[PDB]
């Protein structure tokens, strides 16, 4: 009846934690904006270990993988743009004339460029979009680069492709990634079907506003997610059941000219326009959009009561803030997105919705100031043919709720894919009473303590053990090693370093848990047990150090005599 | 420490021009964004506009761009001229210095404020 | 123009507690949100620059942060000197609009 | 934990009844649901065990034809608690079947005694006449 | 050769171009040593240079007597002969021994 | 970390990984120190001995 | 310098596929670029010489 403390190493118990994840991809490109050489190849085997008898609490709005992804996305963009020509001298005043077709959208500007060579000051002509040039004086023929007054504009290297490539996040040693497989998971709350993965599915890092593109579709129906949901100040992420095809075109061809800035470096701009001037535009099928709004309104009605639902467009302002944005083909498109959110549902202008679009070359990306990118002109017709997969809606009084296209920041897109993933820290050390004194990873996490220790080996085998990303990974590896050694030193001072299950000779105190072994090894899982005695963990460990050992080491010294 | 002081008429008619000056005491109109911001009673604040001390370049809020002109007069004084001032424009007007150079404490925040002049539109 | 809101519109707390004021943007601004403190009858002074960067001379009791559209100002160990109206301003894009302001009464 | 049963019913001989048992305060899929008959004229006797996790059933020989047991899935409310329900359909009622039917939560997830009932409901009276 | 295991065991340990490369080499050497120690700890040999397990020898791996293994062959030749079966032996050690002995 | 593992490796090979006081089978060679145990243990500090 | 001669060891060497050569060449280039980097850039001298 007298019970003794036993230490188990490799216990399938975890705590919520924030860490740095590894970057994996399908090796299959070169000169990609996402710098694929900084990511490792993925393992063709997806792993995917289903956790039986495990229900976990997921919260997409507190998911650290979203902040990590946003940081990595920004870092990769800055790394990709760093080795490119900076447009230091292109701050000179530009003498512009309108191009007569888009009436005044494209301006033909003459300007005088100085160089580092200083052989001569050269006069050049170039075409720019209305959104890139800002009138600097009352004179209606003086203009300057939009970003000149605040920063030096960095030109993107034409060799850099902006095509999104799937990115997988993989758990570092010492951590695990859980995935919620509930078909109707709402992004917040318990999930009854949870699996553990090594790497997430591929995430396309598509940069867009208001409408989510490509990504992934909902399995059963349109699902509308938010945090408080009653609060107006939350981003509403709508994941669609079926995608809507959007065909965006930039019909103008143009030509590309190089104006040398210095040795080995040049500014790439548009020369002469070939063909007619035609407005860039996007075509969305009207009937499919009808069905998308019908489904969204139905799902909104279920949570906001049977009120009138109205979709309004954004207010006037800078096109980078209030208009839809995307970058297919390596060109940067902004579209009005106002022929889509202009309807009242309560309770035919053709069969295709054609949205006007505008092209901008100087982009202040990632909601930052002081840095800007100049996108070199592409020389052909730009086709998109992308899949609209989910919306970002915001909410703003006579019995009507007003919804508008909108969003927070780019993290709202990552949540759209990352809502089902969670990162957890594994705590392999557990302590339990026993009678005697001195499947897959987490497969038994939901099982009772009995018959879950027979898989401790798995947690012990797996889980443990000049670029900036390289140094950050180095720090992560050092921290993982330090963590493993902290566990090994705890086993050392307890005399347990030589085996996974270490039996001690310190009695179990009924004040810690006044329960029979059947109440402990059966009935409870390891997580419930570790929670039950959490408040005494620091006390229990002290006795393991002070009992047996120290007293036992002293006893060991005198056995020779 | 740079100090600013608003000066101008307290009462303006519904149809005439509003003219407010902002003097600089321990300083001058340096190469910062010198700006005006409006605060109606009981409301928050709204931007009126700014003039860059480097040149004569100005910028104004689009909703007021066609009525407000901000200029620099003396090296130590700048002013806001707002035409066709309506009853809705009664407010406390503040002038200030907006920092934009990153290497200072403020990177982008109205750093120097005046004391504020309360302007009432009435007959 | 980016529209700004703030919550709660009316706040009160006793001396020594910790309070939070949340400033909300219709559109994301990165970290470019400033915080100001206005005393009744006086012009405001800035407390926080780029969302989290505190002005010299302001004690460490004033903390803040956030990104995108939802930002917070946290005032630890609330003092009688903290009575006043707090404001938030976006510097990301012109016009640099302000929220309606939160009145903080000290009890 | 709490086990809640439907109210008492009066049935004619030859009729069938379906008795529900709803659960809360514990994980439904972790424990057996035990159906036991309290016979008005004989005393208690066992009717059957149903495992919501896998659907495994164990009926007493007397009731192998009389009892059909089904369950729904669990709906989690927290990480350690969920609600749910189980149903038992009894066919061909006779006057001898008048009595109180109880559902109970199984004692353990593992061990030799998992099957035993531990948390009992209030009991539903079935009258045949 | 098995009498010199310690001699090889002792040599597993010990911001510019060389600094970061040296730090990477040190961390990777630590990771290699710790991985070998983790494998031994699972096998229950972490405190032992030579340990005997409960897994019998399968004649399909090498149909040779001990005189044919402990003499004549070098450790290099031995690891080559069972290289294609090496992953199988480790599996049995984890599948058996401590996994059941515990 | 490197120093801790070097010490643990040395203790692991000797046969002393779990002990602060570990006895070996190697006899003491009088040429290393021709002194009685009382001359060593009750006179020298660990630094002079090292 | 240590230097332990291995008895009964014959080893196949190939100087034409030796990774040490590629690594030394990479290190020499990297070191030279790092050394020259913090030095004067003669950009004002792209002028015509008489
Ligand atoms: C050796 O020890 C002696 C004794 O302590 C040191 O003396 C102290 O020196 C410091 C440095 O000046 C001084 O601290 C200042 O006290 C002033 C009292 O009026 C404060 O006004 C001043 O605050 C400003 O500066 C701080 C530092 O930048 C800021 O944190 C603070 O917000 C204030 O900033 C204002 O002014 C700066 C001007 O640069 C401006 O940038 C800001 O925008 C803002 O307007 C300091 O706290 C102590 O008072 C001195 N102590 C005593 C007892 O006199 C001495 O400095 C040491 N010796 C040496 C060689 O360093
Ligand atoms: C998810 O969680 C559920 C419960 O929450 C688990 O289901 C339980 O699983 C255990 C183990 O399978 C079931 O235990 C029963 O074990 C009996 C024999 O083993 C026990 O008893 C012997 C001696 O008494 C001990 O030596 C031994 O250690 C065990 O304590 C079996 O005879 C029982 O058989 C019954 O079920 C099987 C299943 O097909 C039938 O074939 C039999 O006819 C009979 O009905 C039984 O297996 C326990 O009863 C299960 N509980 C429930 C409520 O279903 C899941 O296993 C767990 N998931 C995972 C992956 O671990
Ligand atoms: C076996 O577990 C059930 C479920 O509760 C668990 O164990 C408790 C002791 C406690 O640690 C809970 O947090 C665990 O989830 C016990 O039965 C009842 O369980 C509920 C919670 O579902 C609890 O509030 C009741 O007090 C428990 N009631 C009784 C009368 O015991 C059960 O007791 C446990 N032990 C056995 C069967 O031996
Ligand atoms: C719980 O999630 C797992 C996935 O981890 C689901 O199992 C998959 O089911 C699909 C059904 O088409 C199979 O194609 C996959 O191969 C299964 N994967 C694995 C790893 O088993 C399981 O069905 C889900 N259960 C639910 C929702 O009840
Ligand atoms: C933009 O302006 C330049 C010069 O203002 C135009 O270039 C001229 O094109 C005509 C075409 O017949 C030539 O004869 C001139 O010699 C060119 N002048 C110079 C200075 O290059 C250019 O065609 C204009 N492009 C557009 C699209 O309007
Ligand atoms: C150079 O270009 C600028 C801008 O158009 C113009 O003002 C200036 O006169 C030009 N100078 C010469 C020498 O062409
Ligand atoms: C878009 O939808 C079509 C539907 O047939 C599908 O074939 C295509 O792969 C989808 N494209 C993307 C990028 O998801
Ligand atoms: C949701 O918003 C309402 C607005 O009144 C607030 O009272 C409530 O506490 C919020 N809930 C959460 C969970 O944030
Ligand atoms: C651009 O060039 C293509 C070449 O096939 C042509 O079909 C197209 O019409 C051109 N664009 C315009 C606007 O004329
Ligand atoms: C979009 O629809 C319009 C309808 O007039 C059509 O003329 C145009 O060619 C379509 N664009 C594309 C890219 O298919
Ligand atoms: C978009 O283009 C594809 C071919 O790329 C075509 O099959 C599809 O019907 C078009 N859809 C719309 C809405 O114009
Ligand atoms: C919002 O919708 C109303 C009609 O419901 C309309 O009058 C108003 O102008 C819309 N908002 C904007 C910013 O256009
Ligand atoms: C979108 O199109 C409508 C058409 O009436 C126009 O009024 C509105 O200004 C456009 N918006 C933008 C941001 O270009
Ligand atoms: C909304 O749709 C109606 C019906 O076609 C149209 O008259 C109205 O101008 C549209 N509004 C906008 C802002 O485009
Ligand atoms: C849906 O699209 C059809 C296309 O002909 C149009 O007639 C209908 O009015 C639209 N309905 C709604 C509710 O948007
Ligand atoms: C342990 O601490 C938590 C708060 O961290 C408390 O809610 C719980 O009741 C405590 N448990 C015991 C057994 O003292
Ligand atoms: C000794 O090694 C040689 C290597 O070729 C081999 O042919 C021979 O059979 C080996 N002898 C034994 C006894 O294993
Ligand atoms: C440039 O150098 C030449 C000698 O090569 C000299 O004749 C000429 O005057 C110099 N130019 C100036 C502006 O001093």
């Amino acid at each position: 009846e007298k019970l003794w403390v036993t230490v188990y190493y490799g216990v399938p118990v975890w705590k919520d934690a924030e860490t740095t994840l590894f970057c994996a991809s399908d090796a299959k490109e070169k000169h990609n904006v996402w710098a694929t050489h900084a990511c490792v190849p993925t393992d063709p085997n997806p792993q995917e270990v289903v956790l039986e008898n495990v229900t976990e609490h997921f919260n997409m709005w507190k998911n650290n993988m979203v902040e990590q992804m946003q940081t990595d996305i920004i870092s990769l963009w800055d790394q990709s743009l760093k080795p490119c020509v900076k447009l230091t001298p292109l701050c000179v005043t530009l003498n512009c004339k309108d191009v007569n077709a888009e009436r005044g959208e494209i301006k033909n500007c003459s300007f005088n460029i100085t160089t580092e060579l200083r052989d001569k000051v050269q006069k050049v002509y170039a075409l720019f979009y209305k959104l890139d040039v800002v009138p600097i004086d009352n004179n209606n023929t003086s203009y300057r680069l939009i970003s000149c007054d605040t920063s030096v504009i960095t030109q993107a290297c034409p060799k850099i492709s902006f095509e999104p490539i799937p990115i997988h996040y993989c758990a570092p040693a010492g951590f695990a990634i859980l995935k919620c497989n509930d078909k109707t998971f709402n992004g917040k709350g318990p999930c009854k079907n949870v699996s553990t993965v090594q790497c997430t599915h591929g995430i396309r890092p598509v940069v867009s506003t208001q409408l989510l593109l490509n990504g992934s579709l909902a399995e059963e129906e349109v699902v509308i997610r938010s945090d408080n949901f009653t609060n107006n100040a939350k981003t509403i992420i709508v994941q669609l059941k079926e995608s809507v095809e959007i065909n965006c075109t930039r019909p103008n061809n143009y030509t590309r000219k190089s104006i040398r800035i210095g040795p080995g470096r040049a500014f790439y701009t548009m020369g002469e326009i070939i063909g007619d001037i035609r407005q860039a535009h996007c075509n969305i099928s009207r009937a499919k959009w009808n069905d998308t709004l019908k489904q969204i309104v139905i799902k909104l009605r279920e949570q906001f009561e049977n009120k009138t639902i109205v979709f309004n467009h954004s207010s006037g302002g800078d096109p980078e803030i209030v208009m839809h944005s995307f970058n297919c083909g390596g060109e940067f498109f902004y579209c009005n997105s106002t022929q889509l959110f202009n309807s009242t549902w309560n309770n035919t202008e053709g069969n295709t919705i054609t949205l006007p679009c505008r092209i901008k070359q100087i982009i202040n990306m990632w909601q930052r100031v002081g840095q800007a990118m100049y996108a070199p002109p592409i020389r052909g017709q730009i086709r998109c043919s992308s899949n609209i997969t989910g919306l970002l809606l915001t909410r703003d009084e006579n019995g009507t709720e007003i919804f508008r296209p909108g969003g927070g920041d780019m993290r709202d897109n990552w949540r759209s894919e990352l809502y089902k993933y969670k990162v957890v820290k594994i705590e392999p050390l557990g302590v339990a009473p026993t009678r005697c004194k001195r499947r897959g990873f987490l497969g038994a996490a939901g099982s009772t303590m009995g018959a879950a220790s027979m898989t401790l080996t798995v947690q012990a085998r797996n889980l443990l053990s000049l670029g900036v990303w390289g140094i950050k990974q180095l720090q992560a590896r050092v921290l993982a090693v330090e963590r493993y050694l902290r566990d090994q030193q705890l086993l050392g001072i307890w005399g347990c370093s030589g085996k996974l299950i270490c039996t001690t000779a310190v009695p179990w105190n009924a004040s810690w848990s006044n329960k029979s072994l059947d109440r402990i090894w059966n009935n409870m899982t390891w997580m419930e047990w570790e929670r039950e005695i959490d408040n005494y963990t620091s006390e229990i460990y002290t006795l393991i150090e002070e009992s047996q050992n120290q007293q036992e080491k002293n006893e060991q010294e005198l056995l020779c005599l | 420490q740079v100090q600013l002081q608003e000066s101008g008429p307290g009462l303006v008619r519904p149809s005439e021009t509003l003219s407010l000056a902002c003097g600089v005491s321990y300083g001058s109109v340096d190469h910062y964004y010198w700006s005006w911001v409006r605060q109606p009673p009981g409301k928050g604040l709204e931007w009126i506009g700014y003039i860059d001390g480097y040149d004569g370049a100005t910028n104004y809020s689009p909703s007021l761009k066609n009525r407000v002109t901000i200029t620099i007069d003396t090296p130590n004084q700048f002013s806001l001229k707002m035409t066709s001032v309506s009853a809705a424009d009664t407010a406390v007007y503040f002038c200030g210095r907006w920092n934009l150079y990153d290497d200072d404490h403020a990177y982008k925040s109205l750093a120097v404020w005046g004391r504020g002049i309360l302007v009432v539109v009435s007959s | 123009d980016i529209q700004m809101t703030q919550s709660p519109s009316s706040l009160s707390a006793s001396v020594g507690d910790t309070v939070t004021i949340t400033c909300r943007a219709r559109h994301g601004v990165g970290e470019n949100l400033n915080w100001y403190q206005q005393k009744p009858g006086k012009a405001p002074k800035v407390l926080i620059y780029m969302a989290s960067s505190r002005q010299s001379g302001i004690p460490s009791r004033f903390r803040g942060g956030g990104s995108g559209t939802e930002f917070t100002l946290t005032i630890s160990s609330l003092q009688p000197e903290d009575f006043g109206t707090y404001h938030c301003q976006q510097s990301y894009s012109y016009p640099w609009t302000f929220g309606q302001g939160t009145k903080v009464e000290i009890k | 934990g709490q086990l809640v049963q439907s109210g008492a019913e009066l049935k004619k001989p030859g009729a069938s009844v379906k008795i529900s048992c709803k659960t809360s305060g514990y994980r439904f899929n972790f424990y057996h649901i035990n159906w036991i008959r309290q016979t008005a004229g004989r005393g208690p006797e066992w009717m059957g065990w149903i495992s919501p996790y896998s659907g495994d059933k164990n009926l007493a020989p007397a009731f192998q034809d009389r009892v059909i047991m089904t369950t729904d899935t669990e709906v989690p409310v927290t990480s350690f608690t969920s609600t749910g329900a189980a149903y038992m359909e009894i066919r061909n009622l006779k006057f001898d079947d008048t009595g109180t039917y109880f559902c109970a939560k199984g004692l353990l997830r593992d061990g030799s005694s998992t099957w035993l009932p531990y948390l009992w409901g209030q009991g539903t009276l079935l009258t045949v006449s």
